């Protein structure tokens, strides 16, 4: 739903570069091979763990609080 | 991983590989046996019940 | 007045009277909470069919249809015979008054509550002295209206005459005669709570609110205007129609709905000259009338009541 | 050490399947029985043989 | 009594055993029931 | 005459409904089945 902290096969820290993948997709229109290389994802592993997730969580902000302070 | 088995990696795991919520949900209702016998929802004695 | 046949499980080692029991379901025991002796083991925890023996008592029947071959003679001849029963002649007739009792309940889009209450109702009060010479008509109009009242969704006499076709003077004298009837078996044989009571004008407003079609904050103004409507003597000795529905018309006009009293009065069967009579008592108390918190807000002010 | 032979190696999309042995695993030494032939019940949820 | 919340307009409420359930506010017919004020532990594994 | 009981709604609101809560289309079978969830392509 949200970006997994480490990388399932080596744990590598991956949790902290999704916003950093998007706005260099974004803004610098990079394709998303040289995006995943400029962050410093060079094992395969790591490379499907952000270029594969989906932002689930995006969508579950859509709905209201069930409980506002 | 012989006759259709697999080997998974417990670190992979450790980190959420595959790893799922589940959800359960319970029904119940305050049933009225006609005008006289009726039911609530209470926390019961062992005094009482 | 018969044999006692009472199974009491005590454990004999320990002899405390009465004993600490535990029932291990999952493992099939009955064991005593101190010293663990089991007392008895292999305890158990569609073959049948299910019935209530509280608006049926004890009758067991079984019916006659067709199967996957069947010839229309035997089926025909075997239920011309089985109506020729003269036992259970009796019993049908109740049965028959239960199946119009939920045809009407049915047509009404009463909830299942009111129909149970009302089928019971009627069970406890057929086959007495007393409703003899009354018509069926009037049992069942009574005891319907019985049954909503018991579960809360009461209903108005006109309401219920709009489906069973019975004239006030015979209504009213059954319902009194089945009230006591009611009465006199939970003494001796609970009934009533402050819901009996003829008044109970509260519960009227939300319905007669939805016919019109008002929006739930006039609803709940209408409420409390009619709650408070009580302390005036001059007022509360009106009926509890009238009492709600003058509190409705009241904030109808406070909020600013455009809905004349003569479509308030012809949608809820009301002359039109009793609404506006009755409006003008509800006008000399109007501060204590209309809720505090909505004239504090700012939603409602009183200079928009017109004022005679 | 090195293995001698290769192992052919990468990504596989898999699917975690809804039959879990948590909820298949079950063991009944003694428990409730039926009321008419007086045998284990039916069922894992209901403690049964 | 015991609080609980409105499952349309987030409006607390609190109901007795007496009370209807329903909104006070808004007239929904759902309620639900307020989280538990006790702290509850979990291991981060 | 009184329209009200001639006409019993309750007539096509139950044979709707209990048609289409059971499988049991009349008054076949398995026409009415409770929709998978479990996932999106179920
Ligand atoms: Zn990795
Ligand atoms: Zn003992
Ligand atoms: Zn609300």
């Amino acid at each position: 739903m949200i970006v997994p902290v480490r990388c399932f096969s080596c744990g590598k820290v991956v949790g902290d570069k999704w916003e950093s993948y998007l706005n260099l997709l974004q803004e610098d229109e990079l394709d998303e091979g040289t995006a995943l290389s400029r962050l410093g994802l060079k094992r395969y592993c790591c490379r499907r763990m952000i270029l594969t997730h989906v932002d689930l969580i995006e969508k579950f902000l859509r709905y209201n609080p069930l409980e506002k302070r | 991983n012989q006759e259709d088995s697999m080997i998974m990696n417990q670190s992979s795991i450790d980190r959420g590989l595959f790893r799922s919520l589940f959800f359960r949900s319970y029904m119940d209702q305050e049933k009225k046996y006609g005008m006289s016998i009726t039911e609530t929802f209470e926390k019961p004695q062992r005094t009482n019940t | 007045r018969g044999p006692n046949l009472n199974i009491v499980l005590t454990c004999p080692e320990c002899k405390v009277y009465p004993p600490k029991i535990v029932e291990r379901f999952s493992e099939g025991d009955v064991v005593c909470a101190l010293c663990g002796l089991v007392l008895s083991d292999k305890l158990v925890d569609r073959v049948g069919e299910a019935s209530n023996p509280l608006l049926d008592g004890n009758n067991l029947s079984t019916r006659i249809g067709k199967g996957e071959t069947t010839d229309m003679r035997f089926t025909k001849e075997l239920n011309k015979a089985q109506g020729k029963n003269v036992m259970d002649k009796k019993d049908n007739e109740v049965q028959a008054a239960f199946a119009k009792i939920t045809m009407l309940c049915d047509a009404a889009e009463l909830p299942k509550i009111v129909k149970d209450c009302a089928k019971e109702a009627y069970k406890l009060c057929h086959d007495e002295k007393t409703l003899k010479g009354k018509s069926m008509e009037s049992i069942m109009a009574a005891s319907i209206l019985i049954g909503c009242r018991r579960a809360e969704v009461a209903r108005t006499f006109k309401e219920i005459q709009s489906l069973i076709h019975v004239k006030t003077k015979e209504f009213g004298k059954t319902l009194n005669i089945m009230k006591n009837i009611l009465r006199g078996k939970s003494e001796d044989g609970k009934i009533d709570t402050d819901n009996m009571s003829g008044a109970q004008n509260l519960t009227y407003i939300p319905r007669f609110c939805s016919h019109l079609g008002l929006p739930m904050q006039v609803t709940t103004s209408a409420e409390y205007t009619a709650k408070k409507c009580k302390e005036i003597k001059e007022i509360a000795g009106k009926s509890p129609i009238t009492i709600a529905v003058v509190s409705i018309y009241l904030n109808i006009l406070l909020f600013q709905i455009p809905i004349t009293a003569a479509k308030v009065g012809q949608t809820l069967q009301v002359t039109e000259g009793t609404i506006k009579s009755g409006y003008k008592i509800l006008y000399e108390h109007r501060d204590k009338l209309v809720d505090p918190q909505l004239i504090a807000n700012g939603v409602v002010s009183l200079d928009n009541l017109p004022g005679v | 050490k090195k293995l001698m032979a290769q192992i052919f190696f990468g990504p596989t999309y898999y699917q975690r399947l809804r039959h879990m042995v948590d909820d298949k695993i079950h063991a009944r030494a003694r428990g409730p029985m039926q009321v008419l032939t007086r045998q284990p019940v039916e069922g894992r949820s209901r403690d049964g043989g | 009594t015991l609080k609980y919340i409105c499952a349309e307009c987030s409006s607390k409420l609190s109901l007795s055993r007496t009370d209807a359930v329903r909104c006070k506010d808004c007239g929904h017919r759902i309620l639900l029931k307020a989280r538990t004020k006790r702290l509850v532990q979990f291991e981060a594994r | 005459f009184n329209m009200k009981l001639a006409i019993n709604a309750k007539t096509i609101t139950s044979g709707l409904k209990y048609a289409l809560a059971t499988g049991n289309w009349g008054e076949r079978a398995g026409v009415s089945q409770v929709l998978n969830r479990y996932t999106y392509s179920s």
